[PDB]
RNA sequence: CAUAAAGACCAGGC
């Protein structure tokens, strides 16, 4: 859907990540040098982002009830 | 729909006592301690800091059952010791060392920053 | 109201002799994950009663490789009997022999 | 040789069944037919 | 009694015992418009 | 052959068969034969050379596609009892090369053999490490899986709707997922998994969860039940309205709440609805009125979504409502991975006291180890691995059913320059004392998928209720 | 032969070693809706009263 | 002109190819239109 | 309350509990009740039934409740016994080189309770006093109960020569006086079987007593199995990179003698055996060396286990899983098999498209010669699912008559 | 019979982190404290949530689920809020609770991202951990958001947004004297970034009469409290909750004799 | 006017072929949404293939008690263009007829 | 305190 805020395992902030981390493989960066530059080191951080599927570009497709 | 609100782990409700003390008739100078509300936080604290006290024979907690907020500890001690005084001593020592700690640790602080 | 009938119940058949009709085609389809739903759109039904203990109907034959999923399948009186079909299976459309 | 067992053999007990699959009937040799080949085999051709 | 429309968004007065046409759009399907009394939820 | 290979005379769909003892030749242009397609063997070489796939890789903008390479009698299809007639090889470098001869004249080689999966099958990383009883297991299972099942879903209007928040792409995925859409609608959420026997509530199937992780939304779901309403005229002067009953005017009339509905007796969306509480108002002139109202299903305890008032067939006026509740995974639900292991929560502990790390990682779900021996899943322990490489590569990795390329060798190689002990195992701490366990736990991230079944729809309490009509017991279900 | 009965509650089984063998684990709800018919004496008739 | 161990890619686009011009349902769409 | 679960094979299925209530949905219950309800968690739903009166509550207390009904009058052995977690802990815990430290054992007596308040005195008392797994164990055999079991390692050359009482692997068991002196506990001890530890605590004390033995057992183990814990992981299933190349070397060696015999009945030098078609005879050879292969590839894997390898925790006290999985696991999974015969012929005179017609050979009729560990192949996959699909469908079919 | 003399070292003060070790101190002690920087720590976060128009694709609760994990600035005024359980008067005060505010809607074509810079505080001390930006809703040309909300103070053990802490690294005995746990082949491990030991060797003899002492700690904070006023805010609940023991229990031998 | 047939979703004659992503989603329908079904009544429902026996060909089966020892057969239909089936037999009687 | 019928087929659970 959209990136859950509060990493479900340890419990860091992730949620403000994700949209710079778009950004960083929009240029150069494999996802490996990514996260690491967004500063992700545990692994269960990294799932967060590298797992991650965004449903919410696909729902802003469909217009509003109202106008 | 079963689900218990947020608090049963700490908050008390009307009537149920904080500490409850039984003493245990297995045993000559052996006594139980019954804390609500509690879990192994404290006890794992408190049965290590009574296994200390050379007048302390037995000291051990246990929780009857996860989903219960509760801890059972039974402490013996040596004759002409009561074991309420070895637990009243044990948490004074507690506090003694936590204190310290702290000013260590701001001490430390205050040393790491231009220091 | 033929057509919508028996697309609508199930029953295969005039609904007057829907007894001697044959019934389990067409039903509901699954919402429950897009993964039911494109295994619910990909199956196939045997005809041959379900109650029979007889085995082999139901075996998993050599002639399955490939064209049917041999790991799914229903379970239940219905073991063997059902039968989802594997990625690159594609049924012959038909054509004139012209 | 082979025996039905299990489920169904219980089936065939149970029901007292008139025919059953796998009927069979062992055949012990009192005299020198037991311990030696030969007139086993005898008995052997006798019996079927 | 305000239902909103599902083709053009234009919401509509319309009252009880009325066939339901959402007029310029001649639409047949509407909606119940979100309510005013309040209701509380639980950040947990 | 040769005019069905170039789509003259006859179409790619028709089948051709030479039975050679019996002398009979066979040609079926019937309608129903179910027939797969396979790459085609000149001599040892096949037919699929470097320009096909360089064209195919270019397809984009090329108005290239697997037509043209029908065209080209690059591959074919077969049916069958055809295949009775053919000699297949398995990959190309391996079956087609010269060895000690086996076989020469093989006419065909499978495009990729992982194709003999249907879909429900092709999710299961590391098939062939599992005990089919258990790939079957799984298929049935992942029917059932919660996921966001159609984009549109805020449009549809659908009984019994099942969705996830936080949907996750697997870190293990088979390459077929790509055609599954199955990174567009994932069902399940990845998580970190200890194997190990801690406080006794996982023994059997059961599963300890951490609850600091449902806290923060992990395998939480939303519920939509709809409720269809009928506005009808059936007697002369008998007829349907839908209205707001007052108290006493109406015939039938219970105890529950009216006060919620509207003008016209549809309670407004954004309204919480409890047991008993009126959905719809709906009322019947009497030749005063009587109460054919609707209500919720007992306890759901949920807030209405949606309101849509319509004309049907008919041209009556028709009503469909919506309500959601939010599900949080209880010590009651249900949870499979993909291998097929399943089980209940035994008990929720908070992050407190679920064991750690020396990096302070805890595990999300804890599984009992006595479900590997006997079952036999190895590709839930071969993937808890390669999860485990493929978070730290940020790389996702591949366990399409057979590489050959891929062995748990090189997957504990590649894990072993991490940091991290090459097998997986890694130490723990215990929880509650923080002592070491002195085994060392298996952890890794692995896909786990929440199911339809939930305790909460399953419980069930009798107390001299209703009775049946005709036998004057009880009623059932 | 059979029947459907009254005071029978079904629901998912989950786990608990911290009980007896002839223990179980109830539910709240499933305690409630269910009862158990009791008769007044002098001696429960206090404990009764407060129920 | 061949593609030896570089199968791998191969397989897999025309595979890719495959599902592309088809899709999973094409019988159900074929068997109606037809 | 009577409580239940469909279908109810026999009377053990149906028995009296005690009711303490809990927080949030689900019936919970010890698991050495696992057994007689045939029950596992997943899904499984069990029904609550609940008497109105003093006089049918009476009758389910003095007749239906678990305690009594412990020994089955079907097999005369006990119905509940120690499962799953416990008894491998059991075992692990048994073991003479459990030594524990003071605080530990605070923790273990402290969730026993039948236990008198009197501390033991250690096993070790100098330099630092250390009990003893069996010394503890020796606490919750109640009364004075005597028993004598073997463990199932035990081979049969102690009981011959010299070491018959001391037995170099600490194997037997004995209890005297209520006391555990020597032995290692498995399924074939607290388990259930005739004569078990168990039963005859039932027997020769009672069934009051005996109930605080299990639940004794079952708290003080799991909450001492918290510390050294338990997992199953990939180096748990791998072998020495010896052991490799002897079960490929046992494998290939095999697969020739199968050609060998093959070349002969091609010349017909086969010599059919008396009550045998030549077909028949050609199986019965052929199945007696792939059998013996897998047989001795398991043997050897069975050999390459570590003692710290946790398949054989779990395997050698019994608790789940067998060898043979380990041998699937770690060396062959073995012939496949459909309706008690090699893999038939679905095609004409072959069994996939891929094989040559008319061959016999141990590869095309289906036998596996991967292990789950490395994988399958893609046809000896699709043979093994054709071995599953039977057991699927036995389980399916033969329910239906068994309980009509 | 007496409490033991702790100590400490501060190695890396970062305001991500800190690291620092506790010597001559009990393993139960150190335990509870590591817990206790999870339990007992208290925090702010937003708990109390009305929505007025949501026109969003979410639906209520789960944007309403979304801004109780967002962390706030619990640095100062967490001491002087009181819990909502002891507050004296009916619903809120600006002692038993803080007041968001969020007005949104997209009037533009391009997609609006509503992040937790938007949330309006009536009182400066709470920013939203804003001195990148915490994503709470996406929002289409049309559609609106418009909500208030309650923050209040509240700690671990209810729900895992009081938590103020990311993971807490805990370590002793990195090299293995004690042997608490017993590795197979030790030879396979890596070793710890806190290893006392040559490379050639796997392991640190066995020693019989060590005890676990020097624990390595490692706390990592949310954003919400700087990690130097967790470990301080957390000994001193502790202390506290121990302090009340003693209180409760000395009443309880007073009146039961 | 003879009558009104049901359209399966997204094939050739529904009004959700050859449009692309945008005009599905004015439209409301998901471009992932594989189609092939019906909607009768607001319901889905799906056809499942039904497995039966080819028709034209002859066969030869055995069956255990039968007055025959084989039993060869052709089940056939015309073109089908017309008629469900027309089943002939031709069977060989044992020869242990004592 | 009463009404929502019954039956049919289908899917699924153990
Ligand atoms: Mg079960
Ligand atoms: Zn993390
Ligand atoms: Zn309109
Ligand atoms: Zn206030």
């Amino acid at each position: 859907m959209i990136i859950p805020v509060r990493c479900f395992t340890c419990g860091k902030i992730v949620g403000n990540k994700w949209e710079a981390y778009l950004g960083l493989l929009q240029a150069e960066y494999t996802e490996g040098d990514a996260l690491d530059a967004l500063g992700l080191k545990r692994y269960c951080c990294r799932r967060m982002l590298l797992a991650h599927v965004d449903l919410i570009e696909k729902l802003l497709n469909y217009a509003p009830l109202e106008k | 729909m079963n689900a218990p609100p947020a608090f049963e782990s700490f908050l008390l409700f009307e009537g149920e006592k904080k500490i409850t003390i039984n003493k245990d008739t297995k045993v000559p100078n052996a006594c139980l301690f019954t804390i609500n509300k509690e879990d192994h936080t404290l006890g794992n604290i408190i049965k290590s800091q009574l296994l200390k006290d050379p007048q302390v024979l037995f000291a051990g907690y246990k929780v009857p059952h996860p989903l219960e907020h509760k801890i059972i500890i039974r402490v013996q001690t040596t004759p002409d010791y009561s074991p309420q005084e070895a637990f009243t001593n044990a948490i004074t020592d507690l506090i003694s060392e936590l204190s310290l700690l702290e000013e260590r640790f701001r001490v430390a602080i205050k040393d790491k920053q231009e220091g | 109201d033929g057509l919508k009938y028996s697309l609508a119940t199930g029953n295969w058949g005039d609904q007057k002799k829907a007894h001697q009709a044959r019934a389990g085609v067409s039903q509901v389809l699954n919402r429950l994950t897009f993964a039911s739903t494109l295994s619910h759109l990909r199956r196939l039904n045997s005809p041959i009663g379900r109650d029979g203990k007889l085995a082999k109907p139901r075996q998993l034959h050599n002639t399955l490789w490939g064209m049917v999923c041999p790991a799914e399948t229903p379970e239940g009186h219905a073991v063997g009997l059902v039968k989802n079909l594997a990625l690159m299976a594609y049924i012959s459309v038909g054509s004139q022999p012209s | 040789k082979n025996v039905t067992l299990g489920v169904p053999r219980l089936k065939e007990l149970i029901n007292i069944s008139k025919k059953p699959k796998t009927p069979s009937l062992t055949v012990f040799l009192l005299g020198q037919s037991a311990r030696d080949a030969e007139r086993a085999k005898d008995i052997l051709c006798r019996l079927e | 009694m305000i239902y909103i429309c599902g083709e053009c968004h234009t919401e509509n007065e319309i009252k009880s015992r009325d066939p339901i046409r959402c007029r310029e759009c001649g639409y047949r399907i509407m909606y119940k418009k979100r309510t005013k009394r309040l209701v509380v939820f639980d950040a947990r | 052959r040769k005019l069905r290979r170039q789509m003259d005379i006859i179409v790619s769909e028709v089948s051709m068969i030479r039975d050679i003892r019996e002398r009979e030749i066979r040609i079926y242009t019937d309608a129903g034969r179910i027939c797969r397609p396979l790459l085609i063997v000149e001599k040892q070489k096949l037919l699929l050379k470097k320009r096909h796939i360089d064209q195919l890789k270019e397809r984009e903008y090329n108005n290239y596609s697997w037509q043209d390479l029908v065209a080209s009698g690059v591959v074919e299809y077969i049916d069958t009892l055809e295949e009775e007639t053919v000699m297949l090889a398995m990959t190309p470098d391996d079956l087609q090369e010269k060895e000690v001869a086996y076989c020469s004249t093989y006419t065909h080689c499978e495009i990729h053999p992982s194709m003999i999966l249907g879909v429900c099958a092709s999710i299961i990383p590391f098939p062939d490490h599992n005990q089919s009883p258990r790939n079957t297991y799984q298929s049935a299972m992942g029917k059932q899986a919660m996921g966001v099942y159609i984009t549109n879903f805020h449009v549809r209007m659908d009984t019994l709707a099942h969705v996830l928040y936080y949907p996750q792409k697997p870190l293990v995925t088979t390459r077929s997922m790509e055609y599954l859409r199955f990174r567009e609608l994932p069902a399940g959420i990845n998580s970190i998994v200890a194997i190990a026997s801690y406080t006794g509530y996982n023994q059997e199937d059961s599963v300890i969860m951490n609850r600091s992780a449902v806290d923060r939304g992990f395998f939480r779901s939303v519920f939509y039940r709809s409720y269809k309403e009928q506005e009808s005229k059936k007697g002369f002067d008998q007829e349907e309205v839908f209205e707001k009953p007052t108290r006493e005017t109406c015939q039938g009339m219970r105890h529950a709440i009216y006060d919620k509905l509207d003008d016209d007796g549809l309670i407004a969306p954004g309204v919480r609805v409890s047991g008993d509480d009126v959905i719809i108002g709906k009322t019947v002139t009497l030749p005063t009125k009587r109460d054919c109202s609707t209500f919720l299903r007992t306890s759901e305890t949920g807030i209405v979504d949606q309101v849509m008032v319509t004309l049907n067939q008919e041209g009556y006026k028709f009503c469909k409502i919506r309500v959601r509740s939010v599900r949080i995974p209880q010590i009651g639900d249900k949870f499979a991975s993909r291998h097929g292991q399943k089980g209940t929560c035994g008990i929720q502990y908070r992050q407190e006291d679920m064991p750690f790390t020396c990096e302070g990682i805890t595990p999300d779900i804890i599984i009992n180890p006595h479900a590997i021996p006997s079952r036999m899943t190895i590709g839930h322990l071969i993937e808890c691995l390669q999860g485990k490489v493929s978070a730290n590569k940020g790389e996702i990795g591949d366990a399409t059913p057979f590489n050959d390329a891929v062995n748990v060798q090189k997957i504990s190689n590649l894990l072993s320059d991490y940091g991290y002990h090459l097998r997986g195992n890694e130490v723990l701490y215990n929880g509650f004392t923080g002592r070491k366990i002195t085994s060392q736990i298996f952890i890794g991230p692995t896909y786990y998928q929440r199911l339809k079944h939930m305790v909460d729809d399953k419980i069930h309490s009798r107390a001299r209720g209703p009775i049946q009509i005709l036998n004057r017991q009880p009623m059932e279900g | 032969m059979g029947k459907r009965v009254d005071f029978s509650a079904r629901t998912v089984i989950t786990p608990d070693p911290n009980l007896s063998i002839d223990q179980v684990g109830v539910p709240r709800s499933i305690a409630a809706n269910m009862t158990f018919a009791e008769i007044v004496t002098p001696f429960n008739i206090d404990r009764l009263q407060e129920l | 002109e061949i593609t030896p161990d570089l199968w791998q890619e191969a397989c897999w686009i025309v595979i890719s190819s495959y599902f592309d011009e088809k899709g999973l349902v094409r019988q159900q769409l074929d068997s109606f239109d037809e | 309350v009577i409580f239940n679960r469909q279908p109810t094979l026999h009377k053990m299925s149906m028995m009296g509990h005690r009711v303490r209530i809990l927080p949030w949905s689900t019936f919970r219950l010890n698991l050495s009740v696992t057994t007689p309800y045939n029950a596992d968690f997943d899904g499984d739903e069990m029904n609550l039934h609940l008497p109105q009166s003093l006089e049918t509550r009476a009758e389910i207390q003095e007749l239906a409740m678990v305690p009594r009904m412990i020994v089955t009058p079907q097999s005369n052995r006990p119905v509940m016994g120690i499962v799953q977690d416990t008894l491998t802990a059991v075992r692990k815990f048994t073991k003479r080189d459990v030594f524990l430290e003071r605080g530990e054992v605070m923790n273990l007596l402290m969730f026993l309770s039948t236990w008198d308040g009197k501390v033991p005195q250690p096993a070790i008392l100098k330099p630092r006093p250390l009990w003893t797994g069996k010394q503890i164990f020796s606490l919750i055999i109640p009364g004075h109960i005597n028993c004598i079991r073997t463990h199932s390692t035990h081979p049969d050359d102690e009981d011959s020569g010299p070491y018959k009482h001391i037995s170099p692997g600490d194997t037997k068991v004995v209890v005297e006086n209520g006391e555990l002196i020597m032995g290692i506990l498995c399924k074939k001890s607290l388990g259930t079987s005739a004569g078990s530890l168990v039963h005859i605590s039932y027997l020769e004390m009672g069934h009051d007593i005996t109930r605080l033995f299990y639940s004794n057992i079952q708290t003080v183990i799991n909450n001492w199995l918290l510390i050294e814990g338990h997992t199953i992981g990939i180096g748990d299933s791998i072998a020495d990179s010896k052991t490799y190349q002897d079960i490929q070397n046992t494998i290939k060696k095999a697969k020739q003698d199968v050609i060998e015999v093959i070349e002969k009945a091609h010349n017909n030098e086969l010599e059919p055996t008396p009550g045998n078609t030549l077909r028949q005879t050609f199986e019965n050879q052929v199945n007696r060396i792939l059998n013996d292969a897998r047989d001795k590839t398991g043997s050897s894997a069975q050999k390459s286990l570590s003692e710290y390898n946790n398949f054989k925790s779990m395997v050698v006290s019994g608790a789940k899983g067998s060898k043979i999985n380990i041998s699937q696991v770690i060396a062959v999974v073995g012939q496949q098999n459909v309706e008690g015969k090699r893999i038939p012929f679905g095609f004409k005179h072959r069994t996939l498209p891929h094989f040559i017609k008319d061959d016999y050979g141990p590869e095309s009729r289906g036998f596996v010669e991967n292990s789950y560990l490395a994988g399958l192949t893609p046809t000896e996959f699709f043979f093994h699912a054709m071995g599953g699909r039977e057991g699927l469908i036995d389980t399916a079919v033969k329910t239906a008559e068994t309980g009509y | 019979p007496y409490a033991n003399q702790p100590t400490v070292r501060i190695t890396e003060l970062t305001d991500e982190n800190v690291k620092f070790i506790i010597e001559n101190t009990d393993l139960a002690v150190a335990n509870s404290i590591r817990r206790v920087f999870i339990a007992e720590v208290p925090i702010i976060a937003i708990d109390w949530v009305q929505i007025d128009a949501n026109s969003s694709v979410l639906h209520d609760e789960f944007i309403a689920h979304r801004l109780g994990l967002i962390p706030l600035t619990s640095d100062d005024i967490v001491d002087k809020l009181q819990y909502s359980r002891d507050c004296t008067c009916e619903e809120f005060c600006p002692e038993c609770s803080v007041e968001f505010t969020l007005d949104v809607r997209c009037n533009e074509d391009q997609t609006r991202h509503v992040t937790s810079r938007d949330l309006i505080s009536n009182s400066p001390r709470v920013i939203p951990v804003t001195s990148d930006d915490i994503l709470i809703v996406k929002l289409r040309k049309g559609q609106e958001l418009r909500l208030r909300a309650y923050a209040k103070k509240g700690f671990g053990k209810e729900h895992a947004k009081w938590n103020p802490t990311a993971g807490v690294a805990f370590e002793y005995d990195p090299d293995n004297a004690l042997r608490h746990t017993v590795y197979p082949k030790p030879e396979e491990w890596p070793k710890s970034e806190y290893s006392e030991l040559d490379e050639d060797e796997s392991q640190a003899p066995y020693d019989p009469n060590g005890k676990p002492e020097r624990f390595y700690y490692n706390v990592e904070s949310c954003g919400s409290l700087r990690p130097e006023t967790i470990v301080l805010s957390a000994l001193s609940g502790l202390k506290k909750k121990l302090s009340d023991l003693q209180t409760q229990l000395s009443h309880e031998i007073q009146s039961d004799v | 006017f003879i009558g009104k047939i049901p359209i399966m979703l997204r094939s050739t004659y529904c009004l959700l072929n050859g449009l692309t992503d945008r005009d599905l989603c004015e439209l409301n329908e998901c471009p992932l949404d594989p189609g092939g079904y019906f909607i009768i009544n607001g319901s889905e429902k799906v056809l499942i293939a039904q497995e039966k026996m080819a028709t034209n060909t002859v066969y030869v089966f055995a069956k255990k008690d039968s007055k025959y020892a084989y039993t060869g057969e052709c089940r056939s239909c015309l073109e089908n263009s017309s008629r469900p089936t027309s089943t002939i037999w031709v069977s060989m009687l044992a020869r242990g007829g004592q």
